[PDB]
């Protein structure tokens, strides 16, 4: 058949990949990849050897780019005494170093910017094409802390004012605030599902979040920068009371207290209603999907938080999902 | 380290008690600490106080009280001294010219 | 008749004031009896309406 | 045979429940609890689903009530493209809200009180019935972190005390400085043990423990308040020297030094010498019990920590316990 995967290194095709797997999360700062490689040895006689600790991986599925390393981040070389001797190989997105790197910074404190001017900052020592679509927010303090990594900051800003931070399929940097609006298809069950386990776990919900900070404004002090900034933000799904407090670690605003509130409950949302899906045959995470379980009820749209593709010598491919409403 | 306002101080044979906010955070705080300058603000008037815990302990917290922010002397350069708690003009400075004091009332013995 | 702003703006005097009236008219809901007695009065019969 | 357990939801039986589980562990503040259902569905048909997201739910272990929820704390739905398509359930003690909940204190630092007043109005904001049969302890200030969980700082300030704060059978909070006393069976080997491993471990003792911590009462300072409060306490079990020191957290009180000293003892004394046994056949942890085992020579009085009851499908009933004197 055409090949419904193909895999580049360098520019020369891998024609041997005896097995692979391919993730995508929404969770995190980076991808991965594996791929599996046949290796031979013949005794007294000459072999080449290639062992490149760095270069660049793409992953084509079905005549689709899917993946961006840069790549051969590790490099193991398997071996037994019986079944065979083989190798293997791993990748990871574009800013791999920045999720491996301490900043180095300028000077290492920033007077009067935007979350959006400090990033740019940040990223564009190690040369990676940033994709911002949200909202820029007025920071009067930041001060990145000495010798964090890069990884740790852009989470740790990020998740104050409610911006996702995770990787597009061509090797950028996409900061977004919402799901990417591109529809897929509509997994209905006893169509295309292969199997499923959905949950609805109470130990990861609350019903009233409150949080606390103060404020570090040019000139604001006393009452006005100590008790005054207090914000609550309720869910009123659960049905019980599960009362929740948390500290905020910036200069308190009474917009941004809520910002941090939705974050918190958007992820707490999300992790209570985690789902399964297996589709058999192997188009991006984020994307709207229609569901169909019946003998539990499920008749609401969802969105992909997670993807997979793994393929084995023995035919058997398959896909994987991490839906969420 | 965290930050509370104060609103009451008493005394006692062993320093100064103060309750400084921060929800209840104590009706009797444990003592503060003076290094030498101390005063008696009125009760709830603009100031803050810094708490330091003994170690983690929330048990233990030393208060550093401060002059109100609205009433901070902006000394002249290579200038220094201390001032009233409450006024930025009331005050005893040490310069290079001579020994300075100012207020409109002077008393000894 | 006097108030301060709780979120300080750069440029914008510390105090405010309120003009010359005062806030009113916020008043809580309507509970089951008040209401079905209003109810009947409409649909009762009474002279001059 | 007349049912030896029997589980209750909201008050309509389980009558498929293919497999059970119930723990019920002293070393901790809630029980547990493990359910699996067989759950159909038939295409192009109704369908009712429950789908309830807590309820009450009770165990009777051969007529004898062995646990409270509250109930139906987690549901998920397994699925399998072969075997079979199933429920499982899961459910822990009435005070499950306390273990998850940040506290709302009304004030968040106590004046001067004893433990008891402090835990009565830390737990009743959630309608939680205490059961306290230990003995009261006065002291100066108590003031609980800012949003601590409640199951943190209970267990915090009764570590210092000796008293174990574990859950009942019957839904309530049991705070204790010993053993219920309730006389068990004679465990006897070749009589009813199915399986045993007993251990000594020397890597989880001390023959000599030291406390030290600063003063805090209304007026105490000096010498009197940091270096007078030092207290030592000894095994003599252990026939080697292996000290160790130790901070305490709180108002020190030469009292107070031997009693957070000798739970230490305590705690290290029954992790060094950990059985483990099978009884077969399906009362309460705590109980007294005595053990026959002449091959490592097991001729002393035993009290059981842990409790599980367990069922299969295919009739395996077994009962685990997990003495320590």
């Amino acid at each position: 058949m055409i090949k419904p995967m193909r895999i580049f290194i360098g520019g020369e095709e891998l024609e041997t990949y005896t097995s692979a797997r391919l993730q995508r999360t929404k969770k995190q700062l980076t991808g991965s990849l594996t791929v599996e490689i046949f290796l031979n040895y013949v005794p007294s006689k000459p072999v080449i050897v290639n062992a490149v600790r760095g270069k660049e991986i793409l992953v084509y599925v079905m005549g689709e780019l899917a993946f961006t390393g840069e790549g051969g981040s590790d490099v193991t070389v398997n071996f037994a005494k019986g079944q065979g001797y083989s190798v293997t190989l791993t990748a990871r997105g574009r800013t791999k170093y920045l999720v491996d790197s301490s900043h180095s910074h300028p000077t290492g404190s920033f007077k009067d910017t935007s979350d959006r001017k400090v990033i740019e900052a940040l990223v564009k020592e190690h040369k990676v094409v940033l994709d911002w679509q949200g909202t820029e927010v007025k920071e009067p303090k930041i001060t990145l802390r000495d010798g964090n990594r890069i990884f740790n900051e852009i989470f740790e800003r990020c998740n104050q004012n409610c911006h996702f931070a995770y990787e597009t399929r061509d090797g950028k940097l996409l900061v977004t605030d919402g799901t990417t609006g591109v529809v897929g298809e509509d997994i209905v069950l006893g169509q295309n599902i292969l199997d499923f386990s959905a949950e609805q776990s109470e130990d990861r919900a609350n019903s009233e979040i409150t949080v606390k900070g103060h404020r570090v404004a040019k000139d604001v002090w006393g009452k006005n920068a100590i008790v005054q900034p207090v914000q609550s933000v309720a869910d009123s799904w659960v049905g019980a009371n599960i009362p929740l407090t948390i500290q905020h670690y910036g200069d308190a605003t009474n917009e941004s207290l809520q910002r941090r509130a939705k974050f918190e409950a958007d992820r707490r949302a999300a992790e209570s209603k985690s789902v399964n899906v297996t589709v058999f045959h192997v188009w991006d995470i984020g994307n709207i999907h229609y569901v169909e379980i019946p003998p539990e009820g499920i008749f609401d749209v969802m969105e992909c938080v997670s993807l997979t593709y793994s393929v084995d010598a023995k035919s058997t491919l398959e896909t994987q999902l991490e839906l969420a409403p | 380290f965290e930050r509370h306002v104060f609103r009451k101080l008493d005394h006692t044979d062993t320093g100064a008690i103060v309750t400084v906010e921060g929800s209840g955070t104590m009706d009797e705080d444990v003592p503060v600490i003076n290094s030498g300058y101390g005063f008696n603000p009125e009760d709830d008037e603009e100031l803050e106080v810094f708490l330091l815990s003994d170690g983690s302990d929330a048990s233990g917290k030393f208060g550093v009280m401060t002059i109100p922010r609205n009433k901070q002397r902006k000394w002249p350069k290579k200038t220094g001294g201390i001032q009233h708690p409450f006024n930025a003009d009331k005050f005893v400075q040490l310069d290079d010219d001579s020994i300075w004091l100012k207020d409109g009332k002077f008393t000894l013995g | 008749t006097e108030g301060s702003l709780v979120t300080p703006v750069p440029g914008i005097s510390s105090a405010v004031t309120a003009y010359g009236g005062n806030f009113c008219g916020g008043d809580d809901a309507e509970e089951c009896e008040p209401f079905r007695t209003r109810y009947l009065q409409r649909l009762q019969y009474e002279p001059r309406l």
